[PDB]
RNA sequence: ACGAGAACAUGCGCGACAUUCCGAA
């Protein structure tokens, strides 16, 4: 049983939406700050690699299975990604808000007329310090599950997280600052 | 699922509402240079406060209530011309078809300050254009535009005459290319389907209502002026002001009879002041720049690349 | 604290011609950026730069003011300027917090009595 | 009296006008955020702490009534507002641990004539 | 020179497994 610690920067490249102003988006109560929860980023890369509770026995064992009789530990434990402090410095370097408005004036065609509405967006350019662990049970299934992770990476790099994606929101890109085994011998470099 | 990146060519001025609108108080503004400069708050209180000018400014301020220009301000403190250039954001050239100017609308913008397009701007644009589940359809906000292309522009309203408005808005000058990244679905929507609607959808705009526009003498003013670029493929309407017809599910859904009089009913619905008061349908409805070239607001181009 | 007399004396249902709710937001909206800005700031003192963005409240305060004589009017009556010039004076963050939570104050009740 | 307003303002089923725990769900947070502060202090007497942020709840419960009609209409008919406005004239914890009881009765009829 | 006198209701045990605040403009 190994534990490698999967520690990054996820840098937000459009107006990013977490919403739980129409929707204020989520931020963590200590700090006010903005937060992209881990069960949103596991939530997205889930589903987008189911696409590419029934799902895969791949995707199961990656990201933990319910099923009644047989039951699978989430190989895969997101955390919640915090707002950067570099990037918090970043910002206050200038006089600038970490989250900004979005409008949409919502144009009915039937009866022209069209309704306003206001999204709170985590502001371009803004870095999230991402954590990620994988659990290591079967050693020779590591190389193949991490395989399906940069699947999954690669696949939330060119879709959205959170909000409505499909008019340019939640966009990310994914840096990683260090893929090392924080408990037991496996070994970093391989992946 | 393909990426497709996709270029804007600005042909017209785009100018898409952000909801803020800044009186001329809070911004500089030649006549006879005819160029706006936009004033941030805190630098010019800052500012004022240090050439002790604020106590001032609160007089001329009580004196007129109607309107306190803040460039008449500064030519009757005499300030120093660079130091109105301190506390200033950016410059911005004006095309005004009016002299002052009473209001000034502000093209979005994001949280860094720069311009950028909203993706649901095209995604609300193109929607209407296939119109006549969409969760295939993806859109990104665009990267910046450089600071220097916006500028200042004037609506005009051509009733077989130009006719200025005292409304300016904030657009985005013309030979301006932006970039956008957008992933499809193979399945719900084809790069060779959404291209073609739009083809269509301005076509059929076109001979519907730009044609009636042409064929008033106020539209071959506007056509000898050069106001309908030799270009116009796939054209779109992105900025607010555009006009009611572009864009619309009327049209492609009904005759072109049939769709105009259902486009003066709802109309006349919407606006009783004076659409309202009219009995009869036009032979056209709606019957509504420092370059030498015109340009009509709003117009501009896709080209999608794999 | 003491808005709720002021905005049932100013009611005139809406508050005025003037004070709709996208005349009075751009105030309140001012009023959210800077609340923002001492919220992440976390200090006791309110900074430079905090009171440099208040300076530019009443400022506004003015501006809208010339623009629509409603909004004088219920500015005069809130003494809202006044509270600008008193938040500056003793330069603390509960003192800003208590300034601010009476801007929600107007307008939560200018929203309840509409 | 808890089950007496739930029970005449219960209609076929539609409670206060459409009122739902998720309407409710701000200003309970915040009057439980509150009744953690007075349930850890050992005072006989309300803190003055306590004291402005229960009047905060009054803002509150004004801006919730503003913005949802159905939360409106559950905030007159019980005279919970005005409950806070008692709690606050007496300025004891035995009465403010009463209206909290009163209010958790509240949720509770109204959950159960749900 | 008390049906007395001695005697731990005690030991092991995650409130846990899967769950995008999301689609539409």
């Amino acid at each position: 049983y190994s534990k490698i610690r999967i520690v990054g920067k996820i840098d937000v490249l459009t107006g990013l939406h977490i919403g739980g102003i129409a929707s204020p988006v989520v931020r963590d109560p200590y700090s006010r700050l903005p937060i992209i929860p881990g069960s949103s980023i596991k939530g997205k890369m889930r589903s987008l690699l189911a696409k590419h509770n029934q799902d895969a026995p791949e995707i199961l064992r990656l990201f933990g299975s319910s099923q009644k009789g047989a039951i699978q530990s989430s190989r895969l434990q997101i955390s919640d990604a915090f707002f950067s402090k570099a990037s918090q410095e970043e910002f206050d370097k200038k006089d600038l808000a970490y989250t900004e408005t979005k409008f949409e004036n919502t144009i009915s065609r039937l009866t022209a007329v069209a309704n306003p509405r206001q999204i709170e967006r985590v502001t371009r350019g803004a870095s999230f310090d991402f954590h990620i662990i994988y659990n290591v049970e079967n050693i020779n299934e590591v190389m193949a599950d991490f395989e399906n992770i940069k699947t999954a990476i690669h696949l939330l790099e060119n879709d959205y997280l959170g909000g409505g994606g499909t008019r340019g929101n939640g966009r990310i890109r994914f840096v990683i600052d260090s893929i090392d085994t924080v408990v037991g011998d496996f070994d970093s470099s391989n992946l | 699922e393909k990426v497709y990146q996709v270029k804007l060519k600005v042909y017209g001025p785009v100018h898409i509402g952000s909801g803020k609108i800044i009186r001329k108080q809070e911004y500089i503004y030649d006549r006879r240079k005819s160029l706006a400069h936009i004033v941030d708050g805190p630098n010019l209180v800052k500012f004022l406060n240090k050439k002790g000018k604020f106590t001032a400014y609160l007089q001329y301020l009580n004196t007129t209530k109607e309107r306190a220009d803040l460039y008449t301000f500064l030519r009757q403190e005499q300030i120093d011309t660079n130091d109105w250039k301190t506390f200033v954001l950016y410059t911005e050239r004006v095309n005004q078809g009016k002299k002052g100017m009473n209001d000034l609308h502000l093209f979005v913008r994001d949280g860094r300050g720069d311009l950028y397009i909203p993706g649901s701007s095209l995604k609300g644009a193109l929607r209407t254009v296939l119109e006549g589940a969409f969760h295939s359809l993806s859109i990104s906000d665009s990267l910046p535009i450089d600071p220097k292309n916006l500028a200042i522009y004037q609506k005009i309203d051509i009733n077989k005459e130009l006719k200025p408005m005292p409304l300016y808005r904030e657009c985005v000058n013309v030979g301006t290319t932006v970039e956008f990244t957008m992933k499809i679905n193979s399945d719900d929507w084809t790069i060779e389907k959404i291209e073609k609607q739009i083809q269509q959808a301005y076509l059929q705009y076109w001979n519907k209502w730009f044609v009636g526009m042409v064929t008033t003498p106020g539209g071959k003013a506007f056509i000898k002026g050069g106001g309908l670029p030799s270009v116009l493929p796939t054209v779109l309407f992105l900025g607010g002001g555009t006009g009611f017809p572009s864009k619309t599910t009327h049209y492609l859904q009904k005759p072109k009879e049939q769709a105009q009089k259902d486009i003066f009913a709802i109309l006349q619905r919407r606006f009783r002041n004076v659409y309202g008061k009219m009995a009869t349908v036009p032979k056209n409805v709606p019957m509504v720049d420092s370059t030498n070239k015109w340009y009509q607001q709003g117009v501009c181009l896709l080209e999608f690349q794999p | 604290n003491f808005a709720r007399k002021v905005v049932e004396e100013n009611k005139r249902i809406v508050l005025f011609n003037g004070l709709t709710t996208s005349k009075l937001r751009n105030l309140l909206e001012l009023i959210n950026h800077v609340y923002t800005k001492v919220y992440n700031s976390d200090d006791t003192t309110l900074s430079e730069d905090v009171r440099d963005e208040l300076e530019y409240l009443k400022v506004k305060f003015a501006y809208e003011s010339g623009r629509e004589p409603a909004v004088r009017t219920f500015i005069e009556k809130t003494y809202v300027d006044k509270l600008v010039d008193v938040v500056l004076k003793k330069n603390t963050k509960k003192i800003f917090l208590d300034y601010c939570k009476y801007f929600e104050a107007l307008v939560a009740y200018a929203k309840f009595y509409r």
